[PDB]
């Protein structure tokens, strides 16, 4: 068969100077042939850890990983503004070499709360056929946020998009625009359509609504 | 006297050890 | 330095540990090759645990037509005690077998095994298709087994051996460039053909482009119709009879011609790798441990001082086509050659690939 | 010391595309090449190998009838003819030397190729802009926008006034839609006074420069 690479922190959150680790099991013993690398997305992959200690040329010192069996660690001591991507896990013993799934590393902050604005959909659009309201979360500092797309007091269908963003890197916080996409015959027979965001900052569910 | 041998035993596997 | 490498007997009644396969020989100082293995009292008898260290020839021989079959004839072989530590070879475990005994306690019983300068590198000839046994050249292995004394039987489950490699790599510093110089003057013209060759560099990693430098000053009568450029792998094989060879394992024919009374400067550049050398039955390659893909054999490394085994070397060697014809017809070779010695082996790895 | 990616791009179920990997600044000999590829919602997967110097290839599973991996070692390049293309096989497909001798992990990367492929046209993006209004303002600054909806081949970058917003300028990542195309919503945020959105769809050659109001 083929060997399950899996980092057990789907996501991760935590701040400059800290110790944090990433682990990742191998469906069956891999013998210490684990690679760990680094990637912000767009840009390429980087290489960080080969062998599963042995660091890269190039590659800060701060760096490192331990092997338990089957269970392979990364670990990173007092990390910088550079060392924030999502990291993946190799394996290459077996030849069908495989990858984590990917271990995301946030940033923690403190919790900004998303200013959720809403569009009615443009007019050139509803010229076509169908239309689309962007509900737009803003700078928010709990990745986990939601948003519950609503059209008089009944919620969606499934016909709703959904599209965050990375982090920015100063400002630290996210961005979000979940889209609500329904045909022009569908828009105008329904009354009012509303966007309710749950994000963690604020605390009462926040609703806003257009029927322009 | 001098002695032959066959094809390829047992399997080479790998334990762990003291961090000293 | 947390991982070792054990290897168990079928019937687990021997259990070997090494910390390391491959035992690194600077012409100085070799590696010592340093273990322990764990006599499970279970399956104990009153018979004594050695531990023995071979190296050897593994060779098929070729009348024998039966495929498969390989004859080990040792060269250097040492046999260690350590069935009690009665005997008087009270000797300070290292740090290897120091943390070993902690895991796995007074069962595991420590053997010392020294390998002196002098004697071959792991180093295996590559097996044609026809071949399908073990791989032949020399190897180094450690078996340990059970008998009650050393001239008794040894069964093959109260037994097991394990074959490590003694390797080398490129020195620090470099040696010089090399280069050389050949030069024939002809019986009806004396004015010369001079031949002129470089290398960039004396020390080559494995895969790497190899460029030369050729520099020909003509002022023969005679004209150079082509250049023939050959990087050759030379054996020398020392055994009970001595044999050696000299193979090609990356060349080029260039249909560069030089005039009479002409300078000719070109440089050729002509990487070695087995791809293209599969055919070779028989080629130098280096050491297996049981049958993965090894690469092109490393020169072999010696010290100022009939040496023992198998040694490797690299020149690249320049021959220069000359016409024939004028005056002894086609009966005295006209050739002029160069051979340009060279080391090509690995880097100190500060070493295994994906296997399945 | 780079690899660069090219000949991906847009075609047609059942059919093939043939990518180049220039690489440089090493030995193909003493390298050996390798193509990950890298669904965009999705992971990693390596697809095919290459050790010129000892001449084997070694395939993912999923690509073993389709998928052929070559070396031009004079030429110093590495090829992947990917054959017979299916719905999965769409992704960012990656170079990637390793050590041709005691591999130590993909060390170098190139940026990579986007290869796409499914059933649906090369579709010229619809811009529609995301007026500020009333309950796009808050704390003082206000919400321009832009949606650029149903377009199929690989996403688009946006420039706000030509370029000239570098700073709250939101630039999200693309959305697929049931319809099989590539929707993506932009955004900036600007102070209450008085911000054009400029698309340039690469793989069609159409360019857009709507007006938020």
């Amino acid at each position: 068969s083929d060997i399950q690479m899996t980092q057990s922190p789907s996501s991760l959150s935590a701040s400059v100077g800290d110790r944090v680790t990433i682990t990742c099991r191998a469906s069956q013993s891999v013998s210490s042939a684990v690679a760990w690398y680094q990637q912000k997305p767009g840009k390429a992959p980087k290489l960080l850890i080969y062998s599963a200690s042995s660091l890269y040329s190039g590659v800060p010192s701060r760096f490192s990983g331990s092997r338990s069996g089957t269970d392979f660690t990364l670990t990173i001591s007092s990390l910088q503004p550079e060392d924030f991507a999502t990291y993946y896990c190799q394996q290459y013993k077996y030849v069908p070499v495989t990858f984590g799934q990917g271990t995301k590393v946030e940033i923690k902050r403190t919790v900004a709360a998303p200013s959720v604005f809403i569009f009615p959909p443009s007019d050139s659009q509803l010229k076509s056929g169908t239309a689309s309201v962007v509900c737009l979360l803003n700078n928010f500092y709990p990745r986990e946020a939601k948003v519950q797309w609503k059209v008089d007091n009944a919620l969606q269908s499934g016909n709703s998009q959904e599209s965050v963003t990375e982090q920015d890197s100063k400002d630290s916080t996210y961005s979000l625009s979940s889209t609500l996409t329904l045909s022009k015959a569908d828009y105008e027979k329904h009354k009012v359509y509303a966007c309710e965001v749950t994000h963690q900052g604020l605390s009462s569910p926040v609703t806003k609504s257009f029927n322009r | 006297r001098t002695p032959p041998s066959l094809g390829p035993s047992c399997t080479t596997a790998s334990s762990s050890l003291r961090k000293d | 330095g947390t991982r070792v490498f054990k290897k168990a007997s079928p019937n687990g009644k021997l259990t070997v540990y090494l910390g390391k396969r491959d035992f690194v020989d600077h012409i100085d100082l070799v590696e010592p090759v340093d273990g322990v293995v764990l006599v499970d009292p279970e399956y104990l008898k009153e018979r004594r645990v050695y531990v023995t260290l071979t190296c050897a020839f593994r060779y098929g021989r070729e009348d024998l037509d039966v495929l498969g079959l390989t004859f080990r004839k040792d060269l250097f072989v040492a046999n260690v005690q350590s069935f009690p530590p009665a005997p008087e070879d009270k000797k300070p475990l290292t740090r290897l077998q120091e943390r070993l005994i902690k895991k796995l306690g007074e069962h595991a019983y420590p053997f010392t095994f020294e390998i002196p300068p002098n004697l071959p590198c792991s180093v295996t000839l590559q097996p044609g298709p026809e071949d399908t046994g073990k791989a032949c050249g020399v190897d180094y292995e450690v078996k340990a087994f059970c008998a009650e004394n050393l001239e008794e039987k040894i069964h093959k489950r109260n037994s097991v051996r394990l074959v490590i490699r003694k390797v080398q790599y490129a020195p620090e510093r470099p040696g010089p460039q090399p280069t050389a110089e050949t030069t024939r003057q002809f019986l009806m013209s004396d004015k010369p053909l001079h031949l002129e060759a470089s290398l960039d560099k004396e020390i080559y990693y494995h895969g790497e482009p190899i460029s030369v430098n050729v520099h020909v000053t003509n002022n023969t009568n005679k004209t150079v119709k082509k250049i023939k450029i050959s990087v050759r792998q030379y054996a020398d094989i020392c055994l009970f009879n001595t044999a050696q060879y000299k193979c090609p394992v990356a060349m080029e024919e260039a249909d560069d011609t030089v005039a009479p009374s002409s300078t000719f400067c070109k440089v050729y550049t002509l990487t070695p790798f087995l791809a293209n050398n599969r055919e070779k039955r028989g080629l130098a390659l280096d050491g297996k441990l049981k049958h993965e893909d090894t690469n092109l054999a490393s020169s072999t490394l010696l010290r100022e001082g009939e040496i023992l085994g198998i040694i490797v070397s690299y020149k690249v060697k320049v021959k220069l086509v000359v016409s024939r014809g004028g005056l002894l017809g086609d009966l005295a070779s006209s050739d002029v050659a160069v051979e340009l010695p060279f080391t090509l082996m690995h880097p100190k790895p500060k070493p295994h690939v994906p296997e399945h | 010391v780079q690899l660069v990616e090219s000949g991906g791009g847009l075609v047609q179920p059942g059919g093939s595309l043939r990518l180049s990997c220039a690489a440089s600044g090493f030995n193909v000999y003493s390298s050996s090449i390798h193509w990950v590829r890298q669904a965009p919602g999705k992971g990693l997967e390596w697809v095919a190998s290459i050790s010129s110097y000892y001449g084997y290839t070694y395939y993912a599973d999923s690509v073993k009838g389709r998928f052929t991996i070559s070396a031009d070692t004079s030429k110093n390049t590495a090829y992947l003819q990917m054959n017979s293309l299916r719905a999965e096989d769409t992704a960012v497909y990656y170079c990637a030397r390793s050590r041709q001798f005691w591999y130590s992990g993909l060390d170098y990367w190139g940026q990579g190729t986007l290869v796409t492929v499914s059933s649906a046209s090369t579709k010229g993006p619809s811009v529609f802009p995301l007026a500020p209004s009333s309950k796009s303002t808050s704390g003082g600054t206000a919400a321009l926008g832009c949606l650029v909806k149903d377009y199929f081949p690989e996403p688009v970058t946006v420039s706000w006034n030509s370029g000239a917003l570098t700073s709250g300028v939101h630039t999200f990542p693309a959305v697929l839609q049931s319809s099989g195309l590539y929707s993506l919503s932009s955004v900036v945020t600007v102070p209450s006074s008085s911000y054009i959105c400029n698309v340039n769809h690469k793989p069609s050659n159409t360019k857009v420069d709507k007006k938020v109001e």
